[PDB]
């Protein structure tokens, strides 16, 4: 079960038996062009591909409790893990919700694998319509994530099987290119972006080793070290509520614009990628002294469990979303931030190198982390991106 | 998101 490559010269070596059957760029392709690797299919496969003796198809309606319980468990004991089995994403039911029913969402493309016999779920993939603007082209794709096989399941290939079904289930709704992240390397990224840390109870990450100590630097330093402010400083910050539901749509339309690859959120999208849910998505929105919205920051909540630890079980993580900025500097802005999940109780503030966190980053005491987050397109060649162009 | 650690 050859494994996965991390870094470009690791992927250099490897042999891509499936994605090389796949249109998609091959690695190392200098790519000068802009459009789909492949024309669209005129006529689509009516039956699921075939899963390997004693699996089948089942798409999971989220809305069912027990299922929605299923795949929890599925991603809680399966998915991303550090290369060190140290932490697991914990993702949470109500946060599958919010990622995976946003407007348009449909119940065939919640597509799960079970065990024949004793109806066990064991593996996942999932898309959600997500129209995309990459360099001059807007078109309808989709987004996939949360793909998950069991590790009882690992490397017998079942996870060919749930690109080619997921891609056949798209292919039936008329859809023909996807966007896609992973902490991997395959054919082939259009854009590499970096983690960053920015730690918030810097006692807590070193405890459960999520963080270490500099060489030199003591524990009572690096507490000083990261220490914040108690409240905001940004004039007029306060909670985004229904009513900003329409200017935070404008505010993010008209910022999305500078870079090459964004989203492109109508006013009801907004509304559920943005709209505040607790332990879900934090929005801020800055009010002025003449009532208007002139900036927004956010950012979601992901915890991870702790796999081995005698006194911390769970660590919290804020991420980054959006942040958009046309009066209050980027750097105040992400600086409240900060201060806002720090009083939130999250104990670490991850960002990646993307869209203008590069002014801010370093300025703010994060640290680069040892990961990236590969940004890639199913059948569409374009030219490869900076960081800094990347909007999604 | 994948994962990430500060190196
Ligand atoms: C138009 C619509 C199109 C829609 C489709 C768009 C494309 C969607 C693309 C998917 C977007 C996913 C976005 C996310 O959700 S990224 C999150 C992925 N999930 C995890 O990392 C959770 C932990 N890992 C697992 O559950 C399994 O190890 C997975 C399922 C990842 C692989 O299972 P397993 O370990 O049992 O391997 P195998 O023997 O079955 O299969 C081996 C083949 O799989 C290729 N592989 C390995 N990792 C990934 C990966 N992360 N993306 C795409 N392909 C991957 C691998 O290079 C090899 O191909 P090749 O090397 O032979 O070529
Ligand atoms: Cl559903």
């Amino acid at each position: 079960g050859q494994g996965p490559a991390k870094t470009m010269e690791e992927a250099s070596k490897r042999s891509y038996q499936f994605w090389d059957t796949q249109p998609v760029p091959k690695l190392g392709e200098v790519v000068n062009t802009h459009g789909p690797v492949e024309p669209d299919k005129d006529n689509i496969r009516q039956e699921p591909y075939t899963l390997p003796q004693g699996f089948t198809w089942d798409a999971l309606d989220l809305g069912d409790r027990g299922v929605l319980k299923e795949l929890y468990t599925l991603l809680n004991e399966n998915y991303v893990e550090d290369d060190d089995n140290m932490f697991r994403f914990d993702y949470s039911p109500e946060f599958l919700l919010w990622a995976l029913r946003p407007p348009g969402w449909l119940p065939q493309w919640h597509c799960g694998v079970r065990v024949v016999s004793s109806r066990k779920l064991v593996g996942f993939i999932s898309a959600i319509p997500a129209n995309i603007h990459i360099y001059d082209t807007e078109k309808k794709m989709v987004e996939i994530n949360f793909l998950c096989v069991h590790k009882k399941l690992r490397s017998k290939r079942v996870a060919p099987v749930l690109i080619r079904e997921i891609t056949r289930r798209v292919h039936l709704e008329g859809i023909f290119q996807a966007v896609y992240t992973a902490g991997v390397v395959l054919p082939k990224p259009v854009g590499t972006c970096r983690y960053w840390h920015r730690s918030l109870n810097p006692r807590k990450l070193i405890e459960v080793k999520f963080s270490h100590l500099s060489r030199n630097m003591t524990m009572q330093r690096t507490m000083k070290l990261y220490r914040l402010p108690e409240t905001p400083k940004t004039a007029g910050l306060r909670p985004m509520e229904t009513k900003d539901i329409p200017v935070v749509h404008q505010l993010l339309t008209r910022y999305l614009k500078q870079f090459h690859l964004t989203p492109v959120m109508s006013q009801e999208e907004v509304e559920h990628w943005f709209y505040p849910q607790e332990n879900i998505i934090d929005t801020f929105v800055v009010e002025n002294a003449n009532g208007e919205v002139t900036d927004f920051l956010s950012f979601y909540t992901l915890p991870s469990t702790i796999m081995n630890h005698p006194t911390h079980k769970s660590l919290k993580a804020a991420y980054s979303f959006y942040n958009v900025h046309t009066q209050t500097p980027l750097l105040d802005l992400m600086s409240d931030a900060l201060v806002l999940a720090k009083m939130k109780g999250f104990d670490v503030f991850n960002a990646l190198d993307l869209m203008e966190n590069k002014t801010f980053l370093e300025k703010l005491k994060f640290g680069i982390g040892d990961g990236n987050l590969q940004y890639y397109l199913y059948n569409w060649k374009c030219p490869s991106m900076g960081a800094e162009k990347v909007g999604l | 998101d994948c994962f990430s650690k500060p190196r």
